[PDB]
């Protein structure tokens, strides 16, 4: 709604501190993600597979199910173009860096293999496209001699 | 440098006063299209009817827009109306009909157009009656091959107009709507349409496309009237109508002469036939499979009996078991196997005679195939004489019959050539080349093969084969035309093998084993002679012809060499090239015909079945030796059209609402709307 | 679907058998005659191919890869004009089979490999949960050691 | 208060009233699809059924039974059992906790812990349900 | 020639009052459609079904 | 490409696989005429195309 997202502000539930904002980056919302951005937000990492602390054992003995869909809601959010853009110094080494896990996570959750493609899908078609927006070539060089190693 | 653009084909430009004119038309502020429209017939600063730049006057952006009210006011006053009542009818917006009632150069429309014609097109039921309300009337298509018409022979004048004009009033003709509106039989008039587009299309070679697509509208709208139905007495009355006894499925029959798959393949269609031919077999269907087997089987074995038994005595509840179509089927079917059966027993000592007598006497299964083979070609008799010649021939199949029987017609005669002068007896070696014998064995046993490959004529009947033929069939098609490219191809390289080689033949004598050809153990004079040179290719493809033969002995490498390239091209030419794509081809054909299987199979079904549905049915061997109806008939039969027909078109109107997206024009219309009441109430309300 | 067509390749070959071993059954020799004491589609040199049903079933067949040699349609006596029936029979069956209804297979493969791909998984994990079920059951132990 | 007739088993010549076929057969069939039509419809087994996801399972394969036995009205029968295949997966694919995945795919209607549930979808060949991601993942555990 | 185009299976008509009425459903006047129905029960022109 | 064969379209396939027959049969007649003499009726009737 937005208007509605800002007077809310103004005054399924994988989380309740962090989901404003992981809906609204699968919301892929430029508009509401900076309204709620601006409060300082700070998504959970999620745990590779690896883990076997409670950290996620117990959890992952709790509710199974619930971890994983957890962990695919911070990735679907993390791989968000708005979120990258709003959020990444670099969107493209983000996106690159971003499409590489997802896949990783697709061989691994191979129940959710699908969901995890896609995900990586979106991120390398979003680097393609703000490579598309370049229109002079001092931009392509600048943008494809940079590298984010000192 | 600088390209310069400009306008080449210029026209006149609208003075400001007329651009708003329009505008305000375009936007449904009637206060100021009133207002200039009195204001014009004083101070005449307006053309009234002025046009756009797409050529759009007042009254056709009001037409457009949908606005009754603006139409009226420019009607009231004096707009010209050319060719408005088209383009309401285009936008199908019935309430122009103000334009029918009101009375007193660049058109979208070609000059033929007349108004009916365009509502047939557009298929409104409403628009259309409204029209036909009045007296309105669609030209003649002069019949396919007018030439003696004169003024089609004057086609000459414009051979483009008048092939337009034609598709124009075809596809009128075959709008839906006024088969519904306007004819007495509508199912007969779209199966007669449909043929006639059919035909129109291969003879127009060109708008071929178009006639197609109108056969098909017409196809689709009988089987459409069909589904209709609510009720057995309907589907009753519609499917035994006779045009002009009844009760003979008549409306059927015609739909199988005109082709009409669909109409045919139409599931309560199909559920009336299979109660017919499995009369006397209360829920074959519900039975269980090994069930069915047995009582098939049973039935099989009992053909002499029953068979016998009505023609001894027809009225005998066994007489009458016959009868029943799905029995004739087991009967006749159980006839031909056992007959296939005798010649599996004429070539197995059964009764072999010795190999070294001439012209010998009939074996006593040869004795018994006789009555068989006779009946079957009596049964042919009849066949052609109740269908007639055309019909016979339509039958592909039928045409093998014909070359089984003559075959077998032909095996007999020489039998008798041979049992007469040839009393003697020799060693079969000694035999001729053409000793009647041999040649009448021949024959049979190339008949006995025609005859096996029938049986698969029997695959219709099951579910599972008989989808699969209409398949084959269909690719069979395919493999024609390729035959007729490798054609070409195999003689194009038998001319020049024959062209190289044919001065190193050699004579059998010479040969080993005096043997000459490519069928012996050491092939030989596989290219001497241009006979020898195509079947020598042909039997290359399947590899049976070895390298060695496209040698010479007195070794001349140059030849040779020549010869083994040509040989080899060949080859890659026919089975890596040719070959390869005929499976492309095959394969195309496959997808296309799967989709239309089922419908290209129950039609195949329905037609053997009603085959059976005949009075006259007995197996091969056992042959042996008042207007007042019709009009009830009739009546009964429009009661049913008029309630198809509402029924159909109701239903159309709903899928099209129901299935139809919202175009652009809709939101023009509806920004028309809420500008023009908000004028009004501006206005009001100021 | 390759079963079904099976069938009709199998009436086929019923077809074209029936008629070779009704034209090539007067000319049927001794497996003394034949040299080795070898009569056959099998040996060396194959003969009496279609002499008998049996055997002119599996000439057929073996036609079918090519490994039924051309020599085999002449009778020794040379009658010409049968022996060029029986090659013309002979060659009718091996266009209608080799050419025709095995590519005519490749098509409906190719058709329903297409259609069979669309739901490929769901029938897999199907069949891999029946596996997998089988053995979470507690009556199992191995085959050797399954009998006491 | 409203009720839709039980339609007869397959294949119940007994009734009398299946005799009814031998009258207009043609509304005797529509009336039947029109019936499973609506018997198989997502919401009202939702509404209506006490147990969505039995009675699905159970309904689909009596529709392809028969689209079998009315040779006729086949592709309407097999469409309409699809519709309760897909129904079913659905349901399942509503679940969010390990807990409830558990609690539906081993119910036994009446030991547990044994997937009755999953048995019966493998009884009756639903193959979607039983593929369903979250199922799987489960039988893996295991 | 020409083909004289007319209804075969033809239907019963509406008169212009039942027109009416019908249209003004049709854009969803309730004032006319009201006044109408009110002179029909009084002079019994249209029929409201 | 059809004149000279008005109808043509309409022709019965077996009327015009004999038309288009003689025709060739003739080829060497109409190939002459014309060279002799264009104008003849003959030497017409090879100048048309089909
Ligand atoms: C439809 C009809 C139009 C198709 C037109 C053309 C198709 C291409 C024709 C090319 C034929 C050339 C081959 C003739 C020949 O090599 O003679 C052998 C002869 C036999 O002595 O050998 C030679 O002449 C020279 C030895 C070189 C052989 C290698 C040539 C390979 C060329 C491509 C082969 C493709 C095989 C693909 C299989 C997957
Ligand atoms: C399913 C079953 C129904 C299919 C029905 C019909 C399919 C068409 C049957 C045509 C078979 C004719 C061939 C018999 C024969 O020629 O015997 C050889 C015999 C062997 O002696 O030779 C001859 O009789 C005469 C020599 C002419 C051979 C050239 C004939 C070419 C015809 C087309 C061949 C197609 C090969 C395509 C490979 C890419
Ligand atoms: C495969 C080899 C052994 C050749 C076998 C030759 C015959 C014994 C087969 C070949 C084709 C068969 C026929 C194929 C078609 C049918 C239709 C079938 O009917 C059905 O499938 C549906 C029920 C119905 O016919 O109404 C009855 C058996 C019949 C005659 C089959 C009878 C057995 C036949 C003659
Ligand atoms: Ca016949």
């Amino acid at each position: 709604v937005v208007g509605a997202v800002d007077i809310l502000l103004n005054h399924y539930s994988t989380t309740m501190d962090v989901a404003p904002v992981i809906l609204a980056a699968h919301r892929n919302n430029y508009e509401i993600l900076t309204m709620l951005l601006k409060q300082d937000v700070s998504l959970p990492k999620p745990h590779a597979v690896g883990c076997e602390c409670t950290l996620c054992s117990a959890k992952n003995k709790k509710d199974s199910l619930r971890h994983s869909r957890f962990r695919l809601d911070i990735y679907r959010c993390l791989a968000s173009p708005a979120l990258i853009m709003l959020t990444e110094e670099d969107p493209i080494l983000r996106a690159f860096e971003l499409s590489a896990d997802l896949k990783e996570l697709s061989l691994v959750e191979v129940e959710f293999r699908n969901d995890y493609e896609e995900l990586a899908r979106q991120c390398k078609m979003f680097a393609k496209d703000l490579l598309a927006q370049a229109r002079n070539s001092r931009e392509l060089e600048v943008i494809l001699n940079h590298t984010s190693s000192d | 440098d600088r390209i310069p653009l400009q306008i080449v084909r210029a026209e006149t430009e609208l003075s400001a006063e007329e651009k708003a004119f329009l505008s305000a038309v375009e936007k449904g502020d009637y206060a100021t299209v009133k207002q200039a429209l009195q204001e014009a017939e004083i101070y005449y600063n307006v053309n009234i009817n002025c046009m756009d730049p797409l050529g759009r006057s007042a009254l056709l952006i009001a037409i457009e827009n949908e606005n009754l009210e603006i139409m009226e006011l420019l009607l009231n006053h004096s707009v010209y109306v050319g060719d408005a009542l088209l383009y309401a009818i285009r936008k199908e917006v019935v309430g122009a009909v103000e334009l029918l009632l009101s009375y007193r150069q660049f058109s979208e429309f070609t000059p033929d157009i007349t108004p009916i014609m365009l509502a047939a097109h557009t298929n409104n039921y409403e628009i259309i009656k409204l029209l036909v309300q009045k007296r309105v009337t669609i030209p003649r298509p002069h019949q396919i091959r007018c030439n003696c018409v004169e003024c089609v022979s004057s086609s000459e004048v414009d051979s483009l107009r008048h092939s337009r004009s034609r598709l124009n009033i075809y596809k009128a003709l075959a709008s839906p709507s006024l088969i519904a509106l306007s004819s007495e039989d509508p199912i007969l008039t779209a199966f007669r349409l449909g043929w006639e587009l059919k035909e129109l299309s291969k003879v127009e070679n060109e708008f071929k496309a178009e006639y197609e697509e109108l056969s098909q509208q017409c196809k689709l709208f009988a089987k459409d009237l069909l589904d209709q139905a609510r009720s057995s007495r309907e589907l009753e009355i519609i499917l035994n109508h006779r045009d002009d006894k009844y009760h003979d499925l008549a409306k059927l029959k015609v739909a199988i002469k005109y082709h009409q798959k669909e109409f045919v393949a139409q599931p309560n269609c199909q559920q009336l036939l299979a109660t017919l031919w499995y009369d006397g077999f209360p829920g074959w269907r519900r039975k269980h499979w090994v069930v069915k087997l047995l009582t098939c089987m049973t039935i099989g074995f009992l053909f002499p009996m029953l068979s016998i038994a009505y023609l001894i005595s027809p009225r005998s509840n066994l007489g009458l078991f016959i009868k029943k179509p799905f029995i004739k089927f087991i009967c006749h079917t159980a006839s031909y196997l056992t007959f296939l059966f005798m010649l599996l027993l004429a070539s197995q000592h059964i009764v072999r005679t010795d190999l070294h007598v001439q012209g010998p006497p009939p074996t006593v299964v040869e004795w018994m195939i006789l009555p068989w083979v006779l009946g079957f070609i009596w049964g042919e008799i009849k066949e052609m004489w109740d269908g007639g010649f055309t019909e016979y021939i339509h039958d592909w199949w039928n045409l093998m019959d014909f070359a089984m029987n003559s075959l077998y017609l032909a095996t007999i005669s020489l039998k008798i050539v041979a049992y007469v002068k040839y009393n003697g007896s020799r060693p079969r070696e000694e035999w001729e080349m053409w000793h009647p014998t041999l040649i009448a064995e021949a024959l049979f046993a190339i008949s006995n093969i025609l005859s096996s490959l029938r049986l698969i004529s029997l695959f219709t009947a099951n579910s599972h084969l008989g989808p699969l033929q209409i398949s084959l069939g269909r690719m069979l098609l395919d493999i024609l035309k390729f035959l007729f490219i490798y054609c070409l191809v195999l003689l194009a390289f038998a001319n020049g093998l024959n062209q190289l080689y044919f001065y190193y033949e050699t004579r059998a004598i010479d040969e080993p084993n005096n043997c000459k050809g490519i069928r012996c153990e050491k092939q030989n004079n596989a290219f001497s002679t241009l006979f020898e040179t195509l079947q020598s290719l042909f039997w290359s493809v399947f590899g049976l012809l070895n390298l060695y033969v496209t040698n010479v002995k007195a070794r001349h490498e140059f030849t040779e060499f020549v010869g083994a390239t040509m040989f080899g091209t060949y080859n890659v030419i026919s089975l890596v090239v040719l070959l390869n794509m005929l499976i492309a081809m095959m394969n195309n054909s496959y997808q296309l015909i799967a989709d239309h299987a089922d419908i290209e199979w129950k039609f195949a079904r329905t037609k053997l079945w009603m085959s059976y549905f005949d009075e006259g049915g007995t197996l091969p061997p056992p042959f042996n030796i008042r207007h007042a109806d019709s009009l009830i008939q009739n009546q009964h039969y429009q009661e049913v059209i008029r309630n198809l027909v509402k029924r159909y078109v109701a239903a159309m109107i709903r899928n099209s609402k129901t299935n139809e997206g919202l175009t652009e024009e809709n939101f023009k219309e509806l920004k028309q709307d809420i500008s023009s009441f908000r004028y009004e109430v501006l206005d009001l309300l100021g």
